[PDB]
């Protein structure tokens, strides 16, 4: 009979961890600075120049828009439908179990380094 | 082991034992014979079905105990859940908290079914975690497949502070309301998704209706005190409004039936109500059952059939029951049998049918649990003629106590 190898990479799951608000805050940060960056999946030093220069006044800085008054929607990471759940492990939003088992295989704690 | 219903002297009735043509079987669904009322009843049952005719009413008559109710909770079980059903003794509306007019459109507004349909998100999971800062608070909700946390309101994470903030509890959050209701500690936990989109049907009657919109706190319809409802604001507002549901994809309304049994009780106001009740679009399907014959109505001297007026009679079809002979007696001997624990022998059965067509039938389906019970005091294991010869003489029937009146008692 053929013997199936099987895969050694799994993970104990005493070994697994939950995250935190700090390496999650990061995580927004890079994606949405990824979002706003045109390369490979420099203007950081533009800005670092800019901001060495700037003041409390008419200009970028009092300019930008801020925050809106309607709440945050929660919209899904992997499929972009509403997520009326959350990733205990990241935060992370999502609105099915094939989702959320796509998150954990491809997303969860993998990007953060 | 006991549950609260139990063997009764109709429970062997399934329902109506009729064929896809409304053609009544020998003996089928614990009903015997009676085939004439059986298919006359299958036709109002059809028509019940349909229900685009309103204010029907069958009657049925013939000699007393010839299967008489039986052939109402057959009708009744075959019409079946998700269709009202309302059964009631003729002494049922002589009430002192209302008129006896009140407690027949009451009984009328019972029998009326109407249908709505929604949606509602619904959550099902284990309580993992709980967090309140005195105020707002979060929560992380567990399922066999997947977890999360919420971001909870004020009154939600006091709803959830109220109980045993520790894990352990498996709650439901109906996000309309939010009522929780911890099913134990985690009864298994549920399977799928935690939260999904449920269909809710209800068949409401335009009574509960009534009650619910008649008060603050209407909902008195747990102990009967809707004292009077106001037709002047309430009815016509309630019947207008269903009408409104209606034609709107809203709501349908389900015509429901009405058992008046031994209606000979029912005076001659409830019959001069019952005229006009019967006329209206919203008036549901009845039956009626009598076993007097032209006697006097109760209220002055006017002897009528049935005991019921004929401006009244006219107003209904009749249907009559023939006697049950010896191969009935002895099948609907053979259904109660099988229906309870007991067997009986052939001759047993023989002697069992001869004592039912001698004085009566109910006496022999009363006899087949004595004869049991007293053959289970000799350590036998089956129903003899000489434990139906005992039993027959320990207990009496009605002929043979009333020929027995040969010592004078009081009066
Ligand atoms: N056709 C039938 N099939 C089965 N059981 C019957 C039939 N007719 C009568 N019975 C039984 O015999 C008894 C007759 O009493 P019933 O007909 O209810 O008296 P009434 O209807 O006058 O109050 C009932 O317990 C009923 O269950």
């Amino acid at each position: 009979m053929v013997e199936k190898k099987t895969s050694v990479r799994s993970q104990d799951p005493g070994q697994r961890r939950v995250l935190d608000r700090a390496a999650r805050q990061r995580r927004i940060n890079r994606q949405l600075e990824a979002l706003e960056n045109d390369n490979f999946q420099n203007f950081q030093a533009l800005l670092e120049e800019q901001n060495l220069s700037v003041a409390e006044g008419p200009n970028y800085l009092t300019a930008c828009a801020g925050p809106p008054s309607r709440p945050q929607r929660p919209f899904c990471a992997v499929c972009g439908f509403p997520s009326p759940y959350t990733c205990v492990s990241c935060g992370a939003r999502y609105c099915t179990v094939r989702c959320l088992g796509t998150h954990q295989e491809t997303r969860c704690l993998k990007w953060t380094v | 082991v006991t549950r609260i219903e139990r063997i009764g002297a109709h429970s062997h009735i399934r329902g109506l034992g009729l064929d896809d043509a409304l053609e009544p079987r020998q003996a089928s669904q614990g009903m015997v014979g009676q085939l004439a009322a059986r298919r006359a009843a299958g036709v109002v049952l059809e028509m019940i079905r349909e229900g685009k005719i309103a204010g029907r009413a069958v009657l049925i008559a013939g000699q007393p105990g010839t299967g008489k109710t039986a052939i109402a909770m057959g009708m009744a079980q075959a019409l079946g859940p998700d269709t009202p059903f309302t059964a009631i003794a003729g002494s049922e509306i002589f009430s002192l908290e209302m008129s006896k007019t009140e407690a027949l459109t009451q009984a009328f507004r019972r029998s009326i079914g109407v249908r709505i349909k929604e949606e509602t998100e619904i959550i099902e999971g284990e309580v993992v975690e709980i967090q309140i800062d005195r105020k707002v608070g979060k929560l992380t909700l567990k399922t066999t497949e997947m977890e999360t946390i919420y971001d909870l309101g004020t009154k939600m994470i006091e709803s959830l502070t109220k109980d045993k903030v520790q894990a352990g509890d498996v709650i439901t959050i109906d996000k309309a309301t939010g009522k929780i209701s911890k099913l134990g500690r985690s009864v298994q936990c549920p399977d799928g998704e935690l939260q999904k989109r449920k269909e809710v049907v209800h068949t409401v009657s335009l009574h509960e209706i009534d009650v619910i919109n008649s008060r603050t706190q209407g909902f008195l319809a747990l102990f009967s005190g809707d004292t009077g409802e106001i037709k002047s604001e309430v009815r016509e507002q309630i019947n207008a409004k269903v009408a409104e549901w209606r034609e709107e994809g809203k709501a349908e309304i389900i015509p429901g039936v009405l058992f008046i049994d031994e209606v000979h009780m029912l005076d001659i106001e409830s019959f001069s109500f019952l005229n006009r009740a019967l006329e209206s679009d919203m008036a549901p399907v009845l039956i009626m059952a009598t076993n007097r014959g032209i006697t006097r109505i109760r209220g002055t001297s006017y002897q009528s059939p049935h005991g019921i007026p004929i401006d009244l009679l006219d107003r209904l079809l009749i249907v009559s029951t023939t006697p049950y002979s010896e191969k009935d007696t002895k099948q609907i001997l053979r259904i109660r049998c099988e229906e309870e624990d007991v067997e009986m022998s052939e001759d047993a059965y023989t002697v069992l049918t001869r004592i039912g067509l001698e004085t009566s039938l109910r006496y022999a389906i009363q006899l087949i649990t004595a004869a049991s019970l007293v053959c289970r005091k000799r350590k036998g294991t089956e129903v003899q003629v000489d434990d139906i010869k005992r039993v027959y003489s320990l207990f009496l029937d009605e002929s043979r106590s009333t020929q027995y009146m040969k010592e004078y008692q009081d009066a």
